[PDB]
């Protein structure tokens, strides 16, 4: 079937280049255009522009032309796009398309996107192998029901994925809330986890959150006491 | 050139979803569709205003005149959700415009307000010359929220970081936002606000510092 394959994920620092593959099969390379599009992280698809492998002929759209290259080698069916100067605002996931919705009349001479890749995520941070800070978010009862209380760890600046949070060394399940991780400009990431647990037990019971991140080898076991 | 689609639309299971996108003219350019599910690529669900590609069901149909342009879905399923894309290409520019795109939310389920849980920032983080608030959000259907932050009543929208949300293990879902500041910005405003807005409501929680 018809099929364009790119290439893996990528991580970049501020200020490099990148430079992302799409090959195709299933079709005849040089028989339509290839279009690439740009998709931020919740945000919404960006057209970057177009080129055609039998020609060469390139259509660069306002907000990349100039900063980003589009280039082709018909000898191995594949279309690459080169991003240069990156920037954070640069994190996204980029996808190519095969222009194969051919024009229907001379009036609209456009060649539309049929089929697409499967995108290459490229993400852009001054982000090294990091361990994480783990602070005490310590117990509130602000937002429980009554007669309990919220207590938690806040697991800070970590990558890459994953940290895995257990409590009391997992004697302590029930009423356990770990949140996914937020990935941020810095690209590093944090996550927060709260058990929901009895207020009266706050003096008698020692509540321990304990954070392992493998990447970096690095464990916490965080005591959250009622401050 | 621009095109126009609501950020949302919901319904509920075989009722018919109307998606719109609107453009100067659209009626004489021709339209084509794209569906994207959350760890899906853009996949064409309808090409040439109205027509329907192979193994699209017959549930998917388009139309365009006048200056809006408009997908249609019957009978819709849990499936369908997904984020739906109108493309035009803009001659006057030679560019291929796409619409901002609209969210299908599917109802299987009625609606969940969201509990808030404001956490300030911690001691030892302040000695670290750090400060971050933690604004943890649970409970909620449908999964789709949007979080500001203020502070001393006015908005704040440097360092703000908010996670999409994620299911639950009751099949609710959760998110969470954060705020990085420094400690003398925490410790200068009276008070920073995590304000979570849910299908037309907003629950707020307040912290301060000391």
């Amino acid at each position: 079937q018809v099929q364009l394959v790119q290439s893996g994920a990528e991580v970049k620092k501020p200020g490099a280049s990148v430079k992302v593959s799409c090959k195709a099969s299933g079709y005849t390379f040089t028989d339509y255009h290839i279009n690439w599009v740009r998709q931020a992280p919740g945000q919404g698809l960006e057209w970057m522009g177009w080129i055609h492998p039998n020609s060469g002929d390139t259509n660069y759209a306002q907000k990349f032309q100039g900063w980003v290259t589009m280039t082709r080698d018909t000898a191995i069916s594949t279309a690459y796009m080169e991003v240069n100067g990156l920037k954070s605002d640069d994190t996204a996931v980029y996808y190519c398309a095969r222009a194969g919705l051919h024009p229907t009349t001379t009036e609209y001479y456009y060649y539309g996107m049929d089929v697409w890749g499967q995108g290459t995520t490229v993400t852009v941070s001054s982000a090294s192998f990091k361990g994480p800070s783990v602070f005490p978010l310590a117990p509130s009862s602000k937002s429980t029901s009554g007669g309990t209380a919220a207590l938690g760890c806040l697991v800070k600046d970590y990558f890459p994925e994953p940290v895995t949070v257990s409590w009391n060394s997992g004697a302590l399940t029930s009423g356990v809330h770990t949140f996914p991780a937020v990935l941020q400009s810095s690209g590093l990431y944090s996550l927060s986890s709260v058990v929901t647990v009895p207020s009266s037990s706050l003096g008698t019971q020692t509540y321990i959150c304990n954070v392992n991140h493998k990447p970096s080898n690095t464990k916490v076991d965080k005591k959250v006491e009622p401050k | 050139s621009v095109l126009t689609q609501p950020p949302s639309v919901s319904v509920a299971p075989g009722q018919t979803a109307r998606i719109t996108c609107g453009g100067n003219d659209i009626g004489r350019k021709s339209v084509h569709w794209n569906q994207q599910k959350p760890g899906q690529a853009p996949v064409l669900v309808v090409c040439y205003d109205s027509d329907r590609p192979s193994g699209i069901p017959e549930r998917f149909s388009g139309s365009n005149s006048g200056n809006t342009a408009t997908l249609t879905i019957s009978r819709v399923e849990a499936g369908d959700e997904a984020d739906y894309y109108c493309q035009v290409w803009d001659s006057s520019s030679d560019h291929v415009i796409f619409g901002g795109g609209t969210k299908l939310t599917v109802l299987g389920q009625p609606k969940a307000n969201p509990t808030v849980t404001l956490f300030p920032p911690s001691s030892e983080e302040l000695q670290a010359n750090k400060a971050t608030l933690v604004c943890l959000i649970s409970d909620f259907y449908p999964g789709a929220v949007t979080v500001a932050w203020k502070a001393d009543s006015s908005p704040v929208k440097a360092g703000v970081e908010t996670t999409t949300p994620s299911k639950q293990s009751n099949n609710k879902y959760a998110a969470s936002s954060y705020l990085s500041l420094t400690p003398e910005q925490w410790k200068s405003h009276r008070s920073y606000s995590c304000q979570v807005t849910h299908e037309g409501s907003t629950v707020e929680k307040t912290v301060a510092p000391t």
